[PDB]
């Protein structure tokens, strides 16, 4: 019979203001004989009525897949409500029902810290920009580099790590060429959370 | 205050 | 029917001369009315007859599990032989087979680069020393802390990370007392790769 996964709106999205956060409900092994799907939604056990239903899919492997999207507000997010999705289908016993929101907890600002490259680095044809962040919760975030305005694209970031202290670390390292860096040109790393003033900081880096 | 990110806004408390 | 899964050895029991590294075949969802499961191993497609069985053990889901554990030599795994088990059951239309073996593709030797505390760190209760690994393949490895001959256990590792150019980096972080960080104190990091000299390298940082 048909299957359920409901997923979260992407972190940038719920931090962004001039973003659309959405949280979406995906329905797959759907019949050929009963294609039909109703879908209910709540928010904190009240239900409302501003879900979409994007077009049907059909799958290589006989099923359709469809797709109920609800847009959600930043702050309801952002304050912790609970998403229900019900599926209702007639090759299903029962409706399905799904739950998602938030990690539940206190946040904390994460603290964000830029580090040069090693002097035994400078050997070598390229160098290793590196931003920690350390001491966020929940470990909803985004980190992305730049310089003089523009998007510096070589990096790349480790997942979230569990501390001992209950908080998330990471770290994200950004591949310059060497001759960049001598240069003088200054890098910045832009870290988005919730618990950020603004929901953003940013910290910048350059030969000393 | 105003927090903006590559032109794009991102939060206003 | 039974399910099969087969693990490699542990980094550091395959890069330590003294420690003993094994391939592990665990088959779970063993019935009770035919417990029994014959294993047979092949390293490169050559039967061996050294795997030792460990204790039957219950699930009180209704279900056994069954663990045959196979040791390996050092350089063999290393020099990327091919393990294989084949499980048989009554349960089972047929046996299955697993294989298992180092990832392919040349060994790169890993970069270890130690990073102070940031200036802004030095406010806070304790500081974050980092230490950078890069430029590695396989992503076979282990690190740890020390500091005047002693295990430094207060530390967090990333997993490693897949970069750009093909090989593998990861980043690790010791949270000391800033006091014990300002007195001059000196932290080492200690890392195990297939493709350093020795297979192991230590770097070192202070004030
Ligand atoms: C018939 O085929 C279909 C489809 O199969 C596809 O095509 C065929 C030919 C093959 O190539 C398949 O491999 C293809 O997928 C089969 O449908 C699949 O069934 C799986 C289980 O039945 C299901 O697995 C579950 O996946 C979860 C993650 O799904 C992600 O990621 C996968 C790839 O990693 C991706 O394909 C999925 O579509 C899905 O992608 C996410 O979608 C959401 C919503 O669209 C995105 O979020 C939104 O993004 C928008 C912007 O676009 C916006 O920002 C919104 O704000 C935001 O909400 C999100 O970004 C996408 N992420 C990514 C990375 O792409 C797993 O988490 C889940 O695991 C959990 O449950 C398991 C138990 O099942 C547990 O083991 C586990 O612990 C977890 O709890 C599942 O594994 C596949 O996703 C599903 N594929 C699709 C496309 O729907 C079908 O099974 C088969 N039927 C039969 C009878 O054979
Ligand atoms: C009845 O219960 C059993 C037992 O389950 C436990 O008890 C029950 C009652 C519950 O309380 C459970 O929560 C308990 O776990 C059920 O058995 C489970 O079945 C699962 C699937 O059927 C199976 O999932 C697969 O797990 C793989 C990873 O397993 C790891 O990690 C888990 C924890 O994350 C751990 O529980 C496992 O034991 C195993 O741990 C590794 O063990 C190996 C071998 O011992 C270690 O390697 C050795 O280490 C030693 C040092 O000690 C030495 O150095 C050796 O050299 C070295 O080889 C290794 O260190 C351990 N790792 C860790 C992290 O601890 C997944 O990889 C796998 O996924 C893959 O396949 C999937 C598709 O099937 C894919 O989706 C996926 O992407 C992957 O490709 C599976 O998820 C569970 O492991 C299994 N649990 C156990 C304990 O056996 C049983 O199902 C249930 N029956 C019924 C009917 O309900």
């Amino acid at each position: 019979g048909p299957s359920v996964f409901l997923f979260p709106p992407k972190p940038k999205d719920t931090l962004m203001i001039s973003r659309t956060p959405e949280v979406t409900c995906v329905v797959v092994d759907v019949s050929h004989e009963d294609p039909e799907v109703k879908f209910n939604w709540y928010v904190d056990g009240v239900e409302v009525h501003n879900a979409k239903t994007k077009p049907r899919e059909e799958q290589y492997n006989s099923t359709y897949r469809v797709v109920s999207v609800l847009t959600v507000l930043h702050q309801d997010w952002l304050n912790g409500k609970e998403y229900k999705c019900k599926v209702s289908n007639k090759a299903l016993p029962a409706p399905i029902e799904k739950t998602i929101s938030k990690a539940k907890g206190q946040p904390r600002e994460p603290q964000v810290y830029t580090l040069p490259p090693s002097r035994e680095e400078m050997t070598k044809n390229q160098v290793s920009l590196t931003c920690l962040v350390k001491g966020f919760y929940p470990s909803d975030i985004a980190v992305e580099w730049e310089s003089n305005g523009q998007p510096e694209n070589n990096y790349k970031t480790t997942p979230p790590v569990l501390d001992s202290d209950g908080s998330f670390f990471l770290a994200s390292k950004l591949t310059v060429d060497k001759s960049r860096w001598q240069q003088g040109n200054v890098f910045s790393c832009s870290v988005m959370h919730e618990a950020l003033h603004n929901h953003y900081t940013q910290k910048s880096l350059s030969l000393s | 205050d105003c927090a903006w990110h590559l032109g794009e806004l991102v939060w206003c408390t």
